[PDB]
RNA sequence: AAGGUAAGUAU
């Protein structure tokens, strides 16, 4: 299929959550904050 | 009467003119000559009817002619008066009170003519009535139309034309009256001639339209 | 004057004979061949044909 | 005037390849295009001095079934830059031209 | 939700673009966590199903692959480079930089038309191609 | 080409490169220079022309801004009297102004705009600039430069003249610009690109002269439309008339061809059931 | 002046609405009069399928051709 | 001045191998063929010569044979 | 009235000289 | 349902009578009758008759 | 500031 497998989707979502801390992580530090 | 209406119509007219200009090129013309936006589509132009007052510059009102004897030059807008300006829409629109008065007078005259011709053992003249041509809020110009017997069956088409907005998916600006039912109330024939001659005449307009780039003198009859 | 063909029985019979869907060959008049001038051959044929259309 | 073409006449199923890049067309490209096992022909018209091909080549195969298969197999897809076009080779020899001229009467 | 394939390594994107045949490789540079880039990724996802036959979308992260940031001057969000047929195409849409679309398309159909025009131009062999819709103005009014 | 555009206009740019495709500017320049050379060679007797040639003009020198390379060189026999430079509209001439054995002719291919279409003023300015310039190299100091405004389609010239050649050059320019091959092709390209079809001609619906000249026509034929649609009608006192079709033949004739055409078709095929005349 | 269309408020007092508004004229008035005259002539004059193939005749808005108001 | 010349008789004309007055399209075709240094292809030349032969045959001028055949029943 | 054939220069695809032959 | 790939148009290899029959059945014969040519001179209709 | 790099082809 065109879309990536489930593992790749999970990794991408985890990376997005780790980077964008506005709606993920313990605290909302910044949009591009490495650590929330 | 409404100054705000004039201001808004001129503003949106300039909006559309700027839209055409940006469609032509990304930048904005320093002068933006008005020959393109007002030459009728018959002569190969946008032919935008406008209610504004833009004075055509005299520098663009000149034209040439490469005759065999010599290259002659002319200037249509050389009159010692105000600079030539494209006439606005209201200059050829009958006032509404004038429309009503003319309608009353012409209908009275038509009734008198019909009463007189009833004793003539024939239908109405329909030729001497041409003195009342293109007059009256009702379609007096179409009072002699062939479809009148067909049109007489219809009653109260105004409400149907109004509800056509709920019927037809496209907006109908002419919902005040139906075409070929109340007749062409507005006579817009002299406007084209006035606009083309005030722009510098046919030759003056064509002087900037690559017409001289074709050897054939197709001033008339060209397709 | 194409009405000469309808008026003429020989061409009138050919009109009935033209009921076949296939194309037919219509030879020119012998008067045209008999006439020396081909330019005036039509005029001689037309003069007779025009009178035939009238009567 | 083309003795080599006579030697190439052994394979009947001859196809005309067109829209060839000057550097794109090569013997290796023909070999990659030689899908069918039958012997191919990599000859393409080119300049006498510089060797710049005009974009027209001819590929000869002894199998008409392979001819038909390759007619739709390699239409529009080619390894190099310029996409390939395939046409039925209307090639004629001088004898065929003379025969056609003689028979042109009717 | 950004489920399109993404280049974990920079060299992987290079060989992925190199491994193309009769297809257009839309490499969308940027970061998924950006909001405008998120909108662009959503638009690309919407397009992907309809034009997967010839248009392949393959996202990449600037932080993950910074070696290509200086190659094509990747210093804006939402950048898109139609690297097709191993040739960076010249897509002109009334903008100063006619080789980079660095903002999310307002409508999906416009992007589909753009990508099919790019495919036609690439197949024709020309290295440059224009857009039917100029973007010098945003048609704000 | 030699068309200057201010501000990038993609529509105008693409239209211009379509109109001027395949080196059309160089082609029209070569056409005009060849026409001038042929005209000069034809009338070389009264002009005392010993040699009428052209220099090894660089290919890009056709659309160049400055005519660094002269177009046509003309060497006479012994001497050639040339007057002061002027425009073609002038009449007075004093040939004693200069005496040279050579002469130069230059053709300026220009595209006139809505404000820069003044050919005469452009001719004067261009002659003054090119003749008086270090970069421009003219083998002869005496000559005339010609200019053609393609958009205006206007011919002009400026400078010196050969004795008695000024009306000759004017007539030659008019005749060439009337029916130049490349110019006619460019005009046809413009007509097609702008979708301005040439005014349709009027067919000679008259046949009185045609009837006399019928034999003069190579091939001619006439067909009667009513004959194909002719339907025989029955007659009955009470029964309805049977206007059944007769045949499909149109009673075609061709006296100039020495025969006639009989497009015989079936009556039913000629006229179907409930088939109108149209 | 050509840069933009000037507002009408500045030149509002120049003239009136419909200053040069002229009514229209009927089309083909002479032809309609001729048809009416011919019809009237015929009217006052009145008041006061062969086997041939070609015998049949050749059977090849909102304007009153007769030019009479019905 | 003093150059009492005469009205020139030189007119625009284009001459091919046969000397017939070419159409402007043919003139431009010759122009471009000379410019690029090469003419049309073999098939185009065959088509052109076939068209020229057809035009020559038409200028020199089949119903007599038809009439003779129709004479016999 | 006579008119000889008109010659022309082959500027295109000519590697013999940079300038057009005369 | 992915959209078809817009391949470059390929003309008919050989115009057949059956292909001509389809052309006779479907085509632009009626549209060609209606001439879109417009006279250079002004028409009798108004500016915005439509 | 700009919204104005034709592409192609081997050197």
């Amino acid at each position: 299929e065109v879309y990536a497998p489930g593992l790749d989707i999970e990794s991408s979502l985890k990376q997005l959550a780790e980077r964008r801390t506005d709606i993920f992580g313990v605290e909302e530090t910044a949009i591009g904050k490495k650590i929330g | 009467n409404t100054q705000e209406l004039l201001d808004l119509l001129v503003k949106c007219e300039n909006k559309i003119q700027t839209r055409i200009k940006i469609g032509l090129n990304s930048k904005m013309p320093s002068r933006f000559p008005p020959v393109v936006f007002y030459t009728p589509k018959e002569l190969g132009g946008l032919g935008m009817l406008s209610m504004g007052h833009v004075l055509i510059p005299q520098s663009d009102l000149r034209w040439s002619k490469q005759t065999d004897v010599g290259i002659t030059h002319f200037r249509s807008g050389m009159s010692h008066e105000e600079d030539q300006l494209i006439p606005n829409l209201y200059r050829y629109i009958q006032p509404w009170e004038s429309e009503f008065i003319d309608s009353q007078r012409v209908w009275a005259e038509y009734a008198l003519k019909r009463q007189e011709a009833i004793a003539q053992n024939r239908r109405l003249t329909l030729e001497d009535l041409e003195d009342s041509w293109d007059r009256g809020i009702p379609r007096i110009n179409t009072l002699f139309q062939k479809d009148r017997h067909t049109l007489a069956y219809d009653k109260g088409w105004r409400v149907r034309t109004d509800f056509k907005q709920y019927q037809v998916l496209k907006q109908n600006p002419f919902w005040w009256t139906h075409q070929r039912h109340d007749g062409k109330l507005w006579n817009l024939n002299n406007y084209r001639t006035d606009m083309i001659q005030a722009l510098g005449g046919v030759e003056g307009i064509l002087e900037h339209t690559l017409f001289k780039g074709t050897y054939f003198p197709t001033w008339e009859g060209l397709f | 004057p194409f009405q000469a063909c309808l008026k003429v029985e020989k061409f009138g019979d050919l009109i009935l004979k033209a009921t076949e869907p296939q194309m037919v060959l219509f030879n020119l008049y012998d008067d045209w061949l008999k006439t020396i001038s081909s330019y005036t051959a039509f005029s001689r044929l037309i003069l007779i044909l025009r009178a035939l259309h009238v009567n | 005037e083309d003795p080599s073409l006579l030697e190439w006449d052994a394979d009947d199923f001859r196809i005309f390849c067109g829209d060839l890049g000057n550097e794109v067309n090569d013997d290796i490209l023909a070999r990659a295009f030689s899908r069918f096992p039958s012997f191919l022909k990599a000859k393409v018209i080119r300049d006498k001095r510089t060797g710049k091909t005009k974009g027209y080549g001819f590929v000869s195969f002894k199998d008409p079934s392979d001819y038909v298969r390759a007619m739709r197999e390699m239409n529009g897809k080619y390894v190099g830059s310029r996409p390939i076009k395939l046409r039925k080779s209307m090639w004629k020899d001088r004898n065929l031209d003379v025969v056609r001229k003689k028979q042109k009467e009717k | 939700s950004y489920m399109l394939p993404h280049l974990h390594n920079g060299w992987q994107v290079d060989q992925a673009i190199l491994s193309e045949e009769d297809r257009v490789v839309v490499i969308r540079f940027g970061h998924d966590w950006d909001p405008t880039c998120m909108k662009m990724d959503e638009v690309l996802y919407s397009i992907a199903e309809k034009v997967k036959n010839f248009a392949v979308i393959y996202l990449v992260d600037i932080t993950e692959v910074p070696d290509f940031n200086k190659m094509y001057e990747l210093y804006d969000p939402c950048t898109v480079m139609f690297f097709f047929r191993n040739k960076h195409i010249m897509i002109d849409l009334g903008t100063g930089n006619n080789n980079k679309i660095n903002w999310a398309m307002e409508d999906k159909q416009e992007m589909v038309d753009i990508i099919e025009t790019v495919y036609r131009g690439a197949r024709k062999g020309r290295g440059l191609v224009v857009s039917p819709k100029d973007y010098s103005t945003k048609y704000r009014y | 080409t030699g068309i200057f555009m201010h501000g990038k206009i993609p529509t105008l740019k693409i239209s211009l490169i379509q109109i001027f495709r395949a080196h059309l500017w160089q082609k029209i320049h070569e056409s005009i220079v060849m026409d001038l050379c042929q005209v000069f060679d034809q009338e070389l007797d009264a002009l005392e022309i010993e040699t009428v040639q052209k220099e090894t003009i660089h290919p890009r020198k056709s659309y160049k801004m400055n005519s660094s390379c002269a177009d046509i060189l003309l060497f006479a026999s012994y001497k050639w009297n040339v007057s002061r430079p002027s425009l073609l509209a002038d009449s007075k001439d004093v040939m004693d102004s200069t005496t040279t054995q050579k002469y130069w002719i230059d053709i300026q291919l220009r595209w006139g705009d809505y404000d820069s279409h003044d050919i005469e003023r452009y001719a004067r300015a261009k002659f003054l600039d090119y003749t008086t310039d270090n970069m421009s190299i003219y083998p002869s100091p005496t000559g005339v430069l010609i200019a053609i405004d393609l958009a205006y389609n206007l011919h002009s010239a400026y400078g010196n003249w050969f004795p008695g050649s000024k009306p000759l050059i004017q007539q030659a320019m008019a005749k060439i610009m009337k029916a130049n091959p490349a110019l006619y092709v460019l005009r046809e390209r413009i007509r097609k690109g702008l979708q301005l079809y040439s005014s349709e001609p009027t067919e000679p619906y008259l046949s009185s002269q045609n009837y006399g000249e019928l034999f003069s026509n190579q091939i001619i034929w006439f067909v009667d439309d009513t004959n194909v649609y002719r339907v025989t009608i029955h007659k009955t006192f009470e029964g309805n008339l049977t206007t059944k079709p007769i045949n499909g033949a149109i009673f075609i004739f061709n006296p100039r061809t020495g025969q006639l055409f009989l497009k015989i078709i079936h009556t039913s095929v000629w006229a179907g059931q409930k088939r109108l005349g149209q | 002046p050509t840069g933009e269309v000037l507002s009408l408020v500045g030149k509002l007092e120049g003239t009136r609405m419909g200053d040069k508004a002229q009514r229209t004229k009927p089309q083909m008035q002479e032809e309609r009069r001729a048809k009416r005259r011919k019809r009237d002539e015929d009217r006052h004059d009145i008041n006061k399928i062969d086997e041939t193939y070609g015998v049949n005749v050749q059977f090849e808005g909102d304007e009153d051709v007769y030019g009479e108001v019905r | 001045k003093e150059k009492d010349g005469y009205k020139p008789d030189v007119k625009i004309e284009y001459v091919d191998e046969t000397g017939r007055k070419l159409t402007p399209k043919e003139a431009f075709r010759q122009l471009s063929h000379r410019f690029h240094g090469k003419g049309s292809g073999k098939m185009k030349t065959e088509r052109r010569m076939k068209k020229l032969d057809e035009e020559a045959l038409l200028k020199k001028m089949l119903g007599t044979v038809a009439l003779l055949q129709e004479k016999q029943k | 009235n006579v008119s000889q054939k008109r010659k022309y220069r082959q500027y295109m695809n000519r590697k013999g000289g940079f300038n057009r032959p005369l | 349902k992915p959209l078809p790939a817009p391949l470059d148009g390929q003309r008919k290899k050989r115009g057949g009578r059956r292909y001509r029959k389809m052309k006779e059945r479907l085509g632009l014969t009626e549209i060609r009758k209606q001439a879109n040519r417009m006279s250079f001179g002004e028409i009798e209709e108004d500016a915005y008759q439509e």
